């Protein structure tokens, strides 16, 4: 296992140089992946050439296969058979099913695929977040809002592994799924993360409540005092949102006092490993450079939904290794995995 | 570091000695940028995340279901794939002219390269790649723009490598300054040695609709791959007129009509009339698709071969009729699917090999050949000169499509009228549609109770779908009912309030 | 399906196996193997 | 124009034949591949470094 | 009024006590719903053994039939028995050819 | 009155709600009739051979 | 000592049918009947479905 | 399977928020009780049997991540490849 | 009723739990040992 070749094997076994050294390594990276080798390097076991393995990569005939697949598609590739058909090409696919294929029978279905793309070819998008460690692998994730609601949250995902001279392929991108959680977060905050290599979201909303008497007597209180909740809710693989579990995180955000009209800027990433969950919070500034040395607040969040408050020592290591990640006043980031 | 001393004591208690380890513990993070969100002022959304901007929406999905209202034909004309988004952020556009491959310079290989640089930081970045044809390459980039310039002299460069004189020298390629007004010039300190031509598009602020954005995928399923699956039916199906007939949205040779003019192109999806040269660094994927509507040259290709797939089929189809007279019909079907193929290239093969340690094998390329292993012919293609070539061979020495002799008389017999008859009866009922009668291996009592078995599941469906509807027609009419009640309470509701009142008047 | 149906007429290895064949070692088949002249295979294949 | 060595055409300009290891779908090219991804997952002071192990690969 | 009160009572009684009431359709529901999901599974199965059975006989192994959408988790799965006998008769009509 | 009003509601709510609804029938239906047709051009064409 | 290249159309037609919706296709094991033999028994157990 | 075990016993252990745990079995009684039974139970239910030792499920669990590794390397082997047979080789070391 | 998965049993452990709680915590009133010996046989109890 160590030198990764087999001092037993017979002498009647035939092999070549290059078959050997395909060989060698092969199961070196087997061991790294599978992590019997303790500590491999999580910047290179992420790469898409690791994740394709046990689909392509880990055998000469399917990578063989691969490679003539995409380095002359055009032999292979067709309309019926491909990846990445939308769910509105389903739409259409089951009109046009039910009758007899002409120009007629497509133009009504093309009415029906557009009215349907309409309704999501402008949401603005929110907020988005890398499950990734390095910004040219893996997936964004995106939390996109109808202009017609304040529900009506949408999710999407685009893959960088289809990302190449400056323009992702049209496939790179997943369609808007829509999220039936009643959310309904406080200006904005939400922010999507993977983990648990689960899409979760995550987001602060207040609690309008106050005591509705004022002196206990003849008088009232005004309107609410703010309590401020965070909520983390995931898919499930029904395609359904669960229900959100909700965090006490007054405290953290009145230390970092704000103004009226803001919310704390939500920074939140995933822990690459360890299924622990980081999130901070800052008072959000017009640059950069005002987060060097600045004060933050912050929890972990373990997979037992739990969590511990971060100390400031370990706090200022996540602020001073992660930021150009905080958002800026002008600016929205996309924030990415801690490694 | 970890601070480990080691050390030793006597039986007594004296000290033998000591020795003291450090032990480095290094922390890495990898502290790259992050991509950034933008939402512009023209309603523009995009990603932008180094010298690259991404486009996240569009603004006329409107204009999309309205022009669909009017037919198929508008939906997928040129001019609605013409419509077009505002520009992402500060830039411009830029039309480059790429001029045509030669050996003086360009020599060797036909890579090129296009990169851009001092646009977030001073190092340079790929903005587009290609291989060089024997003609001019007409390309428009956009120029993206940082609000605050890395240089005074220029806001951008923009140069061009191509294994020969691969340096980005300072004036190499064109350097772009903003001016006021935001009108962008080209810095006359720079030249164009490597380009035919450069055209600032100055009062350009929008582009047409973004095969490459966020939405391309609905785009592409639009005007590109439902056509062609449509086409695709129709052939199974034996209409092999109706396929053409779809086929040519995608691609007419000989070009199309516009508003009654004759237009000068023919393929009808922009990316597929645009992007005419082969990718030079293709995409690194699982996934043809990721590949195809990366680099559009893949469609081209696999559209041309559909073409030809059909001529061929035509061919077939008249052959195996075998009339002397459909075997001259399957030669010009042949002839015109060689026409079209044209000659077939000559594919020359090296023999040259380094022999390179593994270690230098592994050049990569990041953010005496460039890229060390060469391709293989693609079977598949050259095939098509092999089919057609053993097709018309087989015609021309009075063989059948599969190689046997045959004697076919030089008049043919008479077809019975009778048959015609029937035939021609059933096609003119109104639709008439009927798929070719295949005849199988099977004697009539076999099929006979294939095809009963068959039929009686379909009446089964038949069944099963007429309880659906009448289910459904009452679930409709129980939600109208309700709907209904809901009204009249309401009208009940103010009869009551006016008896209220009646009764406070007496 | 037969034994070895459906495999390529060019393609592959056949192994003809005969057990207990060595002679030193008594083999029931040791003897049997010295009255065999040749191995005679009859394929039946399809062409399609 | 008409024709596939007119319009497609201009591709790679060189080939090669399907049992050499210049072939970009050779086993060559396989491990390269692989050799390229694999020799940065571990440290290079790690016993366990793919150089360090099979020092004769490179 | 009280008469008609008692009577409703009595509805109400009748049609909890009656056999084939709530309980009954929600028990019926839930274990006919776990029949047939496994049942299900089981049907793509052989489903899939009759497709590689095809595979083998015309040697062709890119052909696939039987599409993963037949069961929706939403609409209790209905109509994946129909789905499924469609893609058979497919397959079958595509052999004959 | 207003009772009657709000088991309207309630009446009307269910049947939105209930499994068995209108969007059941409409999705079974256009899935079903789409299976039927295809159905159909296969059964023609084994009627034919 | 090298293996044939697998085939990119079949590792294709295999992909889409992984990715195009839960993935979640039974190992297709072949059995010992030929296609008309197990083509009945299919659709046997379809229509008790 | 692989990961549904690791709720029951991961070799190599477990973090728990975000400490380095000393355990790897996740199931308290059988973390506690390394100890056979000298006085086994005398029934016939071995489920009964089980549980009252521990051991034996400490024992079972074992075994069925051995079966997952070797059903592995089993599903690798008949691939017939030379590559696959490499990666059976590697699961029977790691399982061995 | 449907996929194996971590949400399929989280809610199926959900019921499973509520059933159980229900029930967790009788009242034992009383009880019955049905064999002659106190190790052997079976102890009855009635809760509530």
């Amino acid at each position: 296992q160590y030198l990764l070749i087999d001092n037993q094997v017979s002498a009647a076994i035939k092999t070549t140089r290059i078959a050997e050294a395909i060989a060698s390594i092969q199961l070196y990276v087997n061991r790294a992946l599978e992590n019997v080798e303790e500590n491999a390097n999580s910047g290179v076991i992420s790469r898409q050439f690791f994740i394709d393995w046990d689909k392509y990569n880990k055998r000469y005939s399917t990578w063989a296969g691969v490679s003539q697949l995409v380095y002359y598609p055009e032999n292979y590739i067709d309309p019926t058979m491909r990846i990445g058909q939308t769910k509105m090409m389903d739409a259409l696919l089951q009109s046009v099913s039910q009758s007899q294929l002409n120009a007629d029978t497509v133009e009504d279905a093309f009415m029906s695929y557009l009215t349907s793309f309409e309704q999501v070819a402008n949401l603005k998008v929110i907020s988005a977040y890398h499950d990734n460690i390095n910004n040219d692998q893996g997936l964004t994730y995106f939390i996109g809002l109808s202009e017609t609601d304040a529900g009506e949250y949408y999710w999407r995902s685009v893959d960088h592994s289809k990302f190449n001279d400056g323009k992702f392929a049209a496939n790179a991108w997943s369609e808007w799924h829509k999220i039936d959680c009643p959310i309904n977060p406080y200006k904005s905050t939400i922010r999507p993360v993977i983990y648990k290599s689960r899409l979760y979201l995550l987001w602060l909303e207040q609690k309008e409540i106050t005591k509705q008497t004022g002196n206990s007597k003849d008088g009232y209180q005004t309107e609410t005092d703010y309590r401020y909740e965070l909520k983390l809710a995931h898919i499930r693989y029904d395609g359904t949102w669960n229900t959100p579990i909700t965090f006490d995180v007054n405290k953290k955000i009145s230390e970092l006092k704000l103004e009226k009209n803001r919310a704390p800027g939500l920074y939140c990433a995933g822990y690459q490993g360890e299924d622990t969950l980081l999130v901070m919070f800052y008072n959000q500034q017009d640059t950069l450079d005002s987060y060097k040395n600045a004060s933050m607040q912050g929890l972990y969040i373990f997979a037992d939904m739990a969590s511990k408050d971060m100390t400031p020592e370990q706090s200022n290591v996540y602020r001073d290794n992660s930021y150009q990640q905080f958002d800026t006043n002008n600016v929205r980031r996309v924030n990415n995995r801690y490694a | 570091s970890i601070d480990v001393t080691f050390t030793a004591f006597a039986e007594d208690g004296r000290k033998l000695g000591y020795e003291s380890f450090s032990i480095p513990v290094t922390l890495k993070v990898s502290t790259d940028n992050a991509l950034t969100l933008h939402h512009n002022e023209n309603g523009a959304q995009y990603m932008q995340w180094q010298s690259y901007r991404t486009r996240l929406n569009t603004l006329f999905a409107r204009q999309l279901v309205a022009r669909a209202t009017t037919g198929i034909d508008t939906i997928l004309s040129m001019e609605t794939q013409n419509i077009q988004e505002p520009q992402l952020g500060k830039g411009f556009y830029a039309t480059f002219v790429i001029p045509p491959y030669n050996l003086s310079t360009h020599g060797d290989e036909r890579w090129f390269k296009l990169y851009i640089k001092h646009v977030v930081d001073n190092n340079s970045h790929i903005i587009y790649s290609g291989q060089l044809t024997d003609t001019n390459i007409n390309i428009t980039l956009f120029i993206p723009l940082d609000d605050v310039p890395l240089n005074q002299d220029y806001h951008a460069k923009v140069y061009m490598t191509f294994k020969k004189s691969p340096s980005d020298g300072t004036w190499w390629g064109p350097h772009f300054v903003r001016d006021d007004k935001g009108i962008v010039t080209i810095n006359p300190k720079s030249i164009l040695t490597h380009f035919e031509s450069v055209n600032v598009l100055n009062n350009i602020s929008s582009e047409p609709m973004d095969f490459s954005g966020a939405n391309s995928l609905y785009f592409w399923e639009l005007f590109y791959y439902t056509p062609m699956l449509v086409a695709q039916r129709l052939l199974h199906e034996q209409n092999f007129d109706e396929a053409n007939r779809w086929l040519k949205y995608v691609w007419s040779p000989s070009g199309y009509i516009v508003h009654g003019q004759i237009q000068n192109y023919q393929w009808n999806v922009r990316p597929l009339l645009e992007d005419t040269s082969w990718n030079s660094d293709p995409l690194d994927s699982v996934d043809p698709d990721a590949v195809a509507q990366h680099d559009p040259m893949h469609y081209k290709v696999s559209t041309f071969m559909r073409t030809l797939d059909l001529l061929i089929a035509r061919g077939d189809h008249a052959y195996r009729q075998l009339e002397r007279d459909t075997l001259n019909e399957a030669k010009m079907w042949y002839m015109q699917a060689l026409h079209l193929l044209g000659d077939k290239p000559y594919l020359p093969l090296s023999t040259t090999w380094s022999d390179p340690r593994l270690d230098r094998a592994a050049d990569i390329t990041t953010q005496t050949l460039t890229d060390l292993f060469l391709p293989q012919i693609n079977e598949v293609m050259m095939n098509y000169w092999q089919t057609l070539a053993q097709r018309v061979y087989n015609l021309r020495h009075n063989l059948s499509i599969d190689g046997q002799p045959l004697y076919l008389p030089i008049y043919a017999t008479p077809a019975d009228p009778k048959a015609l008859l029937s035939a021609a009866v059933a096609t003119s009922q109104g639709g008439g549609k009927l798929p070719e009668s295949f005849m199988s291996l099977w004697r009539f009592p076999h099929m006979l109770e294939n095809a009963r078995g068959m039929v009686s599941q379909l009446t089964q469906f038949g069944s099963t779908l007429q309880n659906i509807i009448e289910r459904q027609d009452a679930e409709a009419l129980n939600a109208l009912l309700q709907n209904q009640a809901a009204e009249l309470i309401l009208t009940n509701l103010s009869i009551q309030d006016k008896t209220i009142e009646e009764l406070d008047a007496e | 399906f037969l034994p070895f149906e459906g495999i390529a007429i060019d393609q592959g290895t056949l192994t003809l196996s005969f057990p207990n064949a060595s002679m030193p070692e008594k083999g029931k088949q040791a003897t049997m193997l010295k009255t065999l002249n040749d191995i005679i295979l009859h394929i039946r294949y399809t062409i399609k | 124009l008409i024709g596939y060595n007119n319009q497609f055409s201009g591709r790679a300009s060189q080939y090669v034949a399907p049992g050499t290891v210049s072939s970009m779908f050779s086993p060559a090219a396989y491990l390269t591949e692989l050799y390229r991804e694999a020799r940065n997952l571990h440290a290079s002071d790690s016993v366990y470094y793919l150089d360090t192990r099979r020092p004769d690969l490179k | 009024l009280k008469t008609q009160q008692e009577q409703t009572q009595s509805q109400l009684a009748f049609l909890q006590r009656k056999f084939s009431n709530q309980a009954l359709y929600n028990w019926l529901r839930g274990r006919l719903a776990a029949i047939y999901f496994q049942f299900y599974d089981l049907a793509v199965a052989r489903c899939l053994m009759a497709e590689q059975a095809y595979r083998w006989e015309l040697n062709d192994d890119s052909a696939r039939f039987i599409k993963p959408g037949a069961w929706q988790g939403t609409y209790a799965g209905l109509l994946a028995g129909e789905t499924l006998m469609l893609s058979l008769a497919q397959m079958e009509d595509a052999h004959l050819k």
